[PDB]
């Protein structure tokens, strides 16, 4: 399927083409919203605990993902082994902010916490890169803090990011990256 | 939006798990996929 | 009294993609206006086959220049997203997140060089059983094509989609340095003033592909 | 046998707020009458906007006299709650126990001195990028409006919404010294046997106004 | 009332959750905010 | 509130065939297809009625050579799965599984031997009560049949279903050495230069037959 | 499938419990079994 290439309108190509035919592919798991609902454990930090997410390793599959496409937005559904009473608090909210029981204080059980959290930013929308190590204080979907949190997950929500970014892995060496797989 | 396979409203009211997207007054993206043209520039042959 | 209840032991114990959702304690939250907003899109395989990326390559240069003596072969590797050129490529950048895959990819070429360097080349495809060639003319004979440079400069060959199972992994081992999949390699034909131009090939998602089983595992 | 069920971790651990409701365990109880009670009310951005409150100052008097030098400025500070004058009104003396808010507030003035005593006014509003200013001439160029005393009296002025995001905050911090919402100022063109007058500005909910996200923390 | 976003009658009988409030025989603070007036007392020009 | 519950004790408690099903944690998996797939089945009393098999024997082989003596019985046993022929068998590679059953089973009979090897044999089938014959004379009083070799060779007879219970076990003891079900036994009448040939006896399930009541127990 | 006697949807989604047996386009050992004669290559008497 040639053309004009330095148009870069897109130009793609097919089986068809030379031969063979093409199939009905389900992609339902390449799915956006499907694959960022499903929680990260990030590194819940002493106590007073933000939650952001360029906190999480840029690394992981809801990190990473996250990191691909600069806008974004969703909800929140957390996670807290830990000890004492689990007092979140709203954004904007003054870091002290988070400690009356009035609050949203959870009262411990077993094992962790597992709540529901809005997206709270005035911003119409947030973003893992703001050109304005360096991302605006605003960027915080509410904060947490108990008396001693010890697993920090975030399973985000209804998920909807807008525009893109770059997507690369593992540098191999062999033109072919080797490593074990799941055998009998 | 994920994995939300529950066959109830899921208990607690709608204005109630999520924040409420107020209006005002893929989208793009699969606008710039579904039109990519698998033809040819001269003419097939044999 | 009331309805009785079998506490019944091992459901309900957090798993990392529990259908189910939690509780909300906050509730009656109007957030502002996501309207027609800019450049959206809600899956992966959607920007893959959308806006394709060129490919890393010895040196590191994505380019190639014509060979100018009966060394032909412009390229030859593992056809397989583990491809060193891929891994790094938008769709190599992720197929890391799932096991498998099934479909098609693309291969879009250009030139860079002279109106006055007028040239050819080739796009040969063997599979698993054989080593790939060093000659177009024993490479002919494999499901192949021919092109050469005109007025229009792109041009977006579909690799076929073929193996036992319908699918196969993402992954590799050193047990697989036979591929399952088989070893794609590009040659060269002949040309004119046209040796050392620039051959780019990029790569998108072809209609026929798909991609399942999600995986996260360590990738920096 | 019985519906079995899975005890689910981490739903229903206490929450002050949890949606759903506890056990009764008295019930039966009718209660007196609570007919058209006087003076009701229920939403305090309703009594907000409804019954203004003036604003303390400078000294802690609430008016101000005219100044009779080219110092004119007879206001200026942080467009903002953590406005010292403010906090303490009504509109202030709560938008504590909201992180955020948007919408519009108002500035109502009066004068009290003589009849002898013919007066004129400015109203400045400059935005977060520049310091305010000190000259009602260098001050026309925002967004204001003159007048002056005459057989009515009082007059609210409504300042605007403006900001990035359609919100922000109601607190504040030695990074916001530059305030993301501007700095209010108000000054004083000429007058007449009007200087030491009394020009009392107070402050209500205008109908933009809006107020959300409740947030509880220690407040004397 | 605040916070009641569930979705049955919350089991236990209306009688028995809140104390039934017997009648006899913003209400106000509303009624003195919407009528506050926007106007001009002498008469735009421009 | 919300509604109350009964914790009951004892209902839930993890059980190998518990009707209930667990918690799925993936979902929205399209598998590959399983189309018109060959030679599928969906019950091992299918298979077993539906493709009989020989019987291990004295010996080993399966087959039996003409007596040319006066001791004619070919066969005799007792008729019970335990039976070692079976004991291997299709039917009884598997009736191990379940502690019961009722229903007919068949015995399949074929000659090998030249055309100048006419041959004679017979099938007794006495019950509990008694031990078998060894004299077709004598158990010509059973419920029987003769039969000569022909053109067509295979034959298969069913034994029928009887017991006081409608069932009994596939297991036995050195209490049952008295069976319960009693000791088929096959002869053999006369015969011609058709000494020391080959009549194979297998074994497939009859209509009638049925098994029940699942029991897995240290197989090999 | 071999025990499975919930009267209830068994709560999770359709596409959640098992893996879809996407299509293309006792089987087999049913067809060879119920087709086994018992009759007789001569002529029943008596």
């Amino acid at each position: 399927t040639t053309s004009a290439g330095e148009s870069a309108d897109p130009v793609t190509a097919t089986v068809e083409n030379y031969g063979g035919e093409t199939q009905v592919q389900r992609r339902q798991h390449t799915d956006v919203s499907f694959i960022l609902d499903r929680f990260v454990k990030v590194t819940p930090k002493d106590q007073i605990n933000v939650l952001d997410l360029m906190q999480t390793p840029a690394h992981t599959l809801v990190g990473a993902l996250l990191r691909t496409a600069t806008y974004y937005f969703a909800d929140l559904e957390v996670a807290v082994k830990h000890e004492g009473n689990l007092t979140w608090v709203p954004n904007g909210a003054p870091e002290a902010a988070l400690d009356n029981t009035t609050n949203p204080t959870a009262y411990h059980k077993a094992p962790l916490t597992r709540l529901a959290l809005p997206y709270t930013a005035p911003h119409r929308v947030l973003a893992t890169v703001y050109n304005g190590r360096a991302l605006p204080t605003s960027f915080n979907y509410g904060a947490i803090k108990a008396t001693r949190v010890t697993e920090l997950l975030y399973r985000m929500k209804r998920a909807e990011t807008y525009c893109p970014r770059p997507l690369l892995a593992i540098h191999p060496d062999q033109a072919r990256h080797k490593q074990k797989i799941v055998a009998p | 939006s994920g994995n939300t396979g529950s066959i109830i409203n899921n208990y607690y009211m709608q204005q109630y798990q999520n924040s409420m997207d107020t209006q005002l007054g893929n989208d793009w993206f699969s606008k710039l996929a579904s039109s990519a043209f698998s033809g040819l520039f001269g003419a097939l042959l044999a | 009294g009331i309805f009785p209840v079998a506490c019944s032991d091992g459901y309900g114990g957090l798993v990392t993609t529990d259908p189910k959702t939690a509780d909300p304690a906050y509730g009656k939250v109007f957030n502002p206006p996501r309207n027609m907003l800019p450049g959206r899109f809600t899956n992966f395989l959607d920007v893959a086959e959308a806006c394709p990326t060129f490919l890393h390559f010895e040196g590191d240069v994505p380019y190639v220049t014509t060979k100018t003596d009966s060394d032909r072969v412009l390229a030859q590797f593992d056809l397989s997203l583990a491809a060193k050129h891929m891994s790094n490529t938008f769709l190599a950048g992720l197929a890391q997140y799932y096991t498998q895959y099934s479909g098609t990819i693309n291969l879009h070429f250009m030139f860079t060089g002279p109106t006055d360097a007028k040239a050819r080349y080739m796009i040969a495809y063997a599979p698993p059983g054989m080593e790939p060639p060093k000659t177009p003319e024993a490479a002919a004979h494999c499901i192949h094509a021919e092109w050469d440079t005109g007025l229009n400069s792109k041009f977006t060959f579909s690799i076929p989609y073929l193996s036992a199972a319908d699918y196969a992994y993402t992954a590799s081992d050193t047990a697989e340095t036979t591929n399952v999949q088989g070893w794609v390699c590009l040659f060269q034909i002949t040309h004119g003033k046209a040796d050392g131009d620039a051959l780019v090939v990029l790569a998108s998602a072809g209609k026929d592909f798909e991609l399942r089983l999600p995986v996260d595992a360590r990738t920096q």
